[PDB]
């Protein structure tokens, strides 16, 4: 949905240099971008939201 | 302030690589600093060398 929002928005791809394929970044740690650019706000802000939603999920699922 | 920048390409560079650039102030030329740098990858192989002529800040000499 964010990969979608890159092409949907006028000038996103140049702000999002190193992509947002977070699937490969976690499944294979060698392909992961730097720890200086992840902390940049356009890529940091939504991913921190994702983590919060994720903690809500792993709460809800283990409760049934 | 940066006046003259040259860059020697020794070897090639893959995506997702961690470049380790060391910067040295080595000399002067009539109030311009000589910067010499040296960039290595993970495998500690020489990739980039070069020189940088950089101006002194705006200077005023005042005599006692």
């Amino acid at each position: 949905t964010l990969s979608e929002l890159i092409r949907t928005t006028l000038d996103a791809e140049k702000v999002f240099t190193q992509g947002l394929n977070i699937l490969e970044w976690l499944e294979n740690p060698s392909n992961t971008p730097d720890k200086d650019y992840l902390l940049s706000i356009p890529i940091s802000c939504p991913l921190i939201g994702v983590i919060q939603l994720a903690h809500y999920v792993v709460t809800a699922k283990l409760l049934g | 302030r940066v006046r003259g920048y040259t860059c020697q390409f020794v070897d090639m560079v893959l995506p997702n690589t961690a470049l380790k650039t060391s910067i040295q102030h080595v000399g002067m030329i009539n109030g311009r600093k000589l910067i010499k740098f040296e960039t290595r990858n993970e495998d500690d192989v020489v990739v980039l060398t070069g020189e940088a002529e950089i101006e002194q800040p705006v200077t005023t000499f005042v005599f006692t």
